[PDB]
């Protein structure tokens, strides 16, 4: 039939139809952009929901692998013993004052990384509050690992507007944020048709590139990047 | 802000070679160049049941059925030839230097502070007491562990190799140099000065140490014991194997290194027993009891952190112990 | 209802096409009522002539194979069928979905009576074995082990042991004989206490829901699996009354006009498969009838289990 | 208890194998466990290995299995500091005592 | 607008072979073509507690219980025989050339611009400073990583193997030519022009490099260490596994290539350490830190993007660093 678009995922069938068993069949292909992940032979009597549910397990497995592959680093606030983890904060980036650190009794509270050669600093609760305010990761930060670096940079000259694929990562249908086009248009303050112009690609007519401030505020509102 | 580095890996100094064991007769030691090496051999043992029972094996008939089936093993034994009352053991020791510089480190500020602390220690009291104690551990055959215990006479020769030829020969008498007393001797002071030059980076020191122990004719010598995977049968169970390199029984290099590290007479408990090995938490495996417990704050890690971070320099013997721990190397830091 | 004086071990019996549908709600291993009825048929046929009684059966189930298949695209299973003969007009008859299973079970039989003192143990054991070799156990023919390597006779072990250690050694040897299998026992107490636990968790919960919860794999959110004490299969636990007990000639088209008939409904309980070394005595595994005919309740169970 | 049950069950299906698989040639075939792995080789050998299992009475093999069961415990120092490791060792000792007693009377 | 290519993979120049370790004696190195190889043997190690305790193992009873259960391991060990003090290391290095041309480039115009940038570099200064520093890393035995920290005397012989035969021979002293100073020498300059002709594309350069180190008789030599699958029992744990090719200890090829790469002295930090390996963001594994941070604008990517995209040519030292990274090669560009 036609392709099923689940966020950045495209389930497109082969135009040729086979007759496995006695019933007609089609070879359905699941792509994440240019990379295919599962080619499966499914009947022509299958509805779109059944074709979606056939690939839903591989879709959820790829989502879990993307969450566990681009998870933000974790800073642990510990006491002077350095064993009882008093607090845990997921940070988008580590403090620049971090060096190879083991806690002592010289300072009551210490901040460490969750990595095995732990990097940390002697911190107070006010300074740890300031560092957690400045550097904390947003909840859906792992989608920034599924986006190119040139659409997340904060400088104007080294920034490219995202395509329809990278927009469909976070905005509509089965996007990884989980929001729809109407909700993401409500967060940006634009109309439904104006944002549908942004989401839909194809020809250049009725298709514009999103601006720097709108894309960055959308990633701020969606909890993907720059959202402390 | 000077926190301790997460990795503080230290290369070991006083690197020993593997100590090969040969056998021969006393007073032929000056012609001990081509002595036949001690060969590890097999011998079969059957044994009675002799461990402590758990109050249910103490029945008469069941213990009778136990002794009626003796347990069978094939043990590797190392014995001298019957025309040989003297065991020769040869190794080489390399004194490197740069004891305070870690091989791997995380914090460069902590690395620089530790380097300055070690350089300060070298500045007031250089590698003299530790080198004298290591010279004493070379002088007595402590690397002949159970292997000079019942020896009538022990002799140790320590030669200094410079360009493939001998430079300074140190013929000793390990009966006179005790295993408990760290006294002073002119040849021991000369060997201490050589290990001082090696440890301070002044020069390269390679020492060939040969120990001759008079055990007995055809008696049992005690090399390093290996590990058995126990993949065989139960009759020829191979319960004990001894270490060798090429048809020649030998001692492990780390056993020799632990023998040279037994200089620590500054543990907070009573030192009437004698010196223990240089190690964190002063742990001798024969006693099963750790002197320098972290409760008493006399271990290596608390003293090193107090010395470097808080600048609380300990007692002079304790900083001798700390720098000796840095000489022995380790994986200090977070583990 | 009584302690057996002896235990007779019928060996590995290969039942060819047993009724895999044990109950209207369960499939798989057949009903324990089939095994108890087989032992009562053995007592009816050869038990009376040997002056012994055969009550109580312990099932070991050394091997199970189900004549099933998994269709593609479904996680459930279907039963492989047999082609019934055509009708008188040459057309295919209506198909009744009946499933089959190849079983290999060994049975512990409780023997009590004076005939144990009148015959050798191997004589009565061989007589009940050669009687059982021409019978059926759950609707399937019993393969009587022809032309293999080493056939297995019985081993009737008297439960009246002279000493406790000799009785213990006899029970451990008899457990070692029936080793590659699982004793199937009844768990009315465990199912009732799990019903009480669910009623404390949530009220007005029936015994059916507690039986269902002891069989499904429960997934708990933080995603772990809620564990179970044992295998905890759903078994047919007997038959409950659905009609008054009519007269022997009252019910039309009965099996015989001398036995009273009463319409029943299946009773479902919780059974457990255990390794047979986890029991105090092998007489605990015996499945006994328990009629209570005034109130329906025609059950089979394992009394004196724990 | 279930785990050692399965071990017996494993030995149970080792009664379904060849009578003399343990006598085949090999550099490493776990000969310490082979007295319990193949009970039927005592029928194969009249006196080469039939009397060995009777005289030895191999029940220490479960202790080796207990070593494998010591790989089934968590590497937590909080259990070792508290009496949880003591209770674990107590129930382990009781269940391998039962396992060794089961493996003792295999000759009957 | 001349953006950077998304795919900018580069092949490595200066490809080293695996460095085979053998064993022998000093002054027999002129006939070291029959020397027996260093064999990765096994030895058993028994250890007590020597790591930092996390405040719960510091109790005396828990520590003593940990002492009474020592961690027994088997370690792969590489030692010379007792009559052998010299460690020989032999590897071949192939200098390719064409370091400007990427293996993969999405953008043609970017490929032409990067080729013009490398061409204007070579027209300004050819592969002469980089080849001199690479030749210095050839001359000193920096590829002998831990087999030089305690070596008494190290010697390196480099032969130019043109048609399967020695076209030009060089003999050096790896201890005189230190690991800190890039000085000038006539034989070093001749090797620099040979590597220059290899890197430019003038000719084909294959160098056979042989190294001899005065470690000591029976001392431990240090090959490259492999990765442990950690599947067996804790008794025979196999904590350390060394690298061998055919019953013969060896160093990994990329370790040799990293040691030859250690020429980067122009990082913004001080010269207290010396040269580091030419990596993107100047990483050093032992120090655990990155010289040439992207924040201080001296990493390879910022310098290359200024040099190519916007014609902001850096200083000649940073140009040497960029061309040395191009010689080193890597998967540059956005994935």
């Amino acid at each position: 039939m036609n392709a099923i678009h689940i966020g950045p995922f495209s389930i497109t069938p082969a135009a040729r139809g086979l007759h496995y068993g006695g019933l007609p069949h089609h070879q359905w292909t699941l792509y994440y952009g240019p990379r295919e992940m599962a080619i499966k032979t499914l009947p022509d009597s299958y509805t779109s929901s059944e074709v979606r549910d056939e690939f839903s397990d591989i879709i959820a497995e790829f989502v879990i692998d993307a969450r566990h592959r681009y998870a933000p680093d974790v800073l642990e606030l510990v006491n002077s013993d350095g064993d009882a983890v008093l607090a845990r904060v997921a940070v988008s980036r580590l403090p620049e004052a971090l060096s190879g650190c083991i806690p002592d009794d010289r300072f009551p509270y210490w901040l460490l990384t969750a990595s095995r050669p732990r990097l940390g600093l002697p911190v107070t609760l006010n300074e740890y509050t300031a560092l957690a305010v400045e550097l904390s990761a947003p909840p859906l930060a792992w989608i920034t690992g599924l986006l190119p670096g040139e659409v997340l940079t904060h400088d104007a000259e080294e920034w490219r507007p995202p395509t329809s694929w990278e927009l469909r990562h976070v905005v509509g249908e089965g996007s990884f944020t989980g929001v729809s086009g109407a909700a993401a248009a409500a967060l940006l303050g634009m109309s439904a048709t104006n944002f549908r112009k942004y989401t839909a690609g194809d020809s250049a007519a009725n298709r514009q590139k999103i601006s720097f401030a709108a894309w960055h505020y959308l990633l701020d509102r969606l909890g993907v990047k720059r959202a402390s | 802000i000077l926190s301790t580095a997460s990795v503080l890996a230290f290369e070991r100094k006083l690197d020993p070679s593997d100590a090969l064991m040969s056998a021969g007769a006393w007073a032929q030691r000056d012609a001990s160049q081509e002595w036949p090496a001690v060969t590890v051999r097999e011998k079969s043992v059957r044994g009675t049941i002799s461990n402590r029972l758990k109050t249910k094996d103490r029945d008469p008939a069941k213990l009778d059925a136990s002794i009626q089936s003796p347990n069978l093993q094939t043990v590797d034994v190392a014995n001298l030839p019957s025309d040989a009352d003297t065991l020769k053991v040869r190794f080489t020791l390399r004194v490197l230097g740069g004891a305070g510089t870690p091989s791997a480190c995380n914090d460069a500020a902590y690395r620089d502070k530790l380097l300055q602390t070690v350089a300060t220690y070298v500045n007031d009291q250089g590698f003299a007491e530790l080198a004298r104690r290591y010279a004493h551990n070379l002088a007595n055959a402590r690397f002949l562990w159970r292997n000079r215990v019942g020896a009538e006479a022990v002799e140790v020769r320590i030669n200094h190799i410079r360009q493939g030829e001998v430079a300074r020969a140190w013929r000793f008498d390990a009966l006179a140099i005790g295993l408990r007393d760290f006294k002073a001797d002119a040849e021991l002071d000369a060997l201490a000065e050589l290990i001082a030059s090696g440890l301070s980076g002044s020069g390269h020191v390679l020492l060939e140490v040969v120990a001759f122990a008079r055990i007995g004719d055809g008696q049992e010598v005690f090399p390093s014991q290996e590990l058995i995977l126990d993949k065989g049968d139960k009759k020829g169970q191979k319960s004990k194997t001894l270490y060798s390199v090429r048809d020649a029984a030998a001692i492990h290099s780390q056993k020799i290194g632990n023998a040279l590290r037994t200089i620590d007479t500054w543990y907070p408990d009573e030192d009437g027993l004698g010196p223990i090995a240089v190690e964190p938490y002063g742990s001798v495996t024969s006693q099963g009891k750790a002197y320098r417990q972290p409760k008493q704050k006399l271990d290596f890690y608390t003293l090193l952190d107090n010395w470097v971070l808080r600048d609380e320099a300990p007692a002079v013997e304790q900083q001798h112990y700390v720098i000796a721990n840095l000489i022995r190397g380790g994986v200090f830091g977070e583990a | 209802v009584t302690d057996p004086e002896a235990l007779l071990l019928l060996p590995r019996l290969s039942i060819q096409n047993a009724n895999a549908i044990s109950s209207p709600l369960t499939w798989g291993f057949p009903s324990p009522g089939a095994f108890t009825g087989f032992v009562h048929a053995l007592q009816r046929r050869v038990g009376i002539s040997l002056d012994i009684e055969l009550d109580g059966v312990g099932i070991v189930c050394h091997r199970f194979e189900a004549q099933i298949s998994q269709p593609a695209g479904k996680r459930t299973k279907v039963f492989n069928l047999t082609r019934n003969p055509l009708n008188r007009d040459g057309s295919t008859a209506a198909i009744v979905e009946e499933g089959r299973a190849h079983l290999e079970v060994s049975l512990l039989l409780g023997v009590h009576g004076d005939g144990l003192d009148d015959h050798p143990a191997q004589e009565i054991a061989r007589q009940v074995q050669e009687q059982a070799g021409a019978m059926r156990l759950a609707g399937g023919s019993i393969l009587p082990w022809c032309n293999e390597r080493f056939p297995a006779p019985n081993a009737e072990l008297l439960m009246l042991g002279g000493s406790d250690e000799q009785r213990r050694k006899n029970q451990r040897r008899l457990t070692r004989r029936l080793l590659p299998g699982f004793a199937l026992v009844s768990r009315e107490a465990l199912l009732q206490q799990h019903l009480e636990t669910l009623r404390t968790t949530l009220p007005e919960a029936t015994t059916l829901d507690a039986l269902l919860d002891l069989c499904r794999i429960n997934f708990e959110p933080p995603w772990q699996v809620r564990d179970k004490p044992g295998w905890l299969v759903p078994i047919p636990a007997g038959y409950n009354a659905l009609s008054p007990l009519y007269l022997p000639g009252e019910v039309r088209n009965a099996r015989d006009r001398e036995t009273p008939l009463r319409f029943v409904e299946n009773l479902f309980g919780l059974g457990e498969w255990l390794s047979p070394h986890r029991v105090a005595a092998l007489s605990d595994l015996l499945w006994y009838h328990h009629a209570e005919p005034d109130k329906g309740l025609y059950r089979w169970s394992t009394p004196r289990f724990v | 208890a279930q785990i050692c049950d399965e071990a017996l069950q494993y030995a149970a299906r080792l009664r379904e194998l060849e009578p003399g698989w343990s006598a085949t040639p090999g550099c490493q075939l776990h000969d310490a466990e082979q007295l319990w792995l193949d009970p039927l080789r005592a029928q194969t050998d009249e006196t080469f290995l039939q009397r060995r299992l009777r005289g030895d009475w191999p029940a220490e093999v479960g202790n080796r299995f207990a070593n494998w069961l010591n790989r089934a415990v968590s590497s937590d120092s909080q259990i070792l500091g508290s009496p949880e490791a003591a209770q674990w060792s107590q129930e382990l000792s009781k269940e391998l005592t039962m396992f060794k007693e089961i493996l003792e009377d295999e000759r009957d």
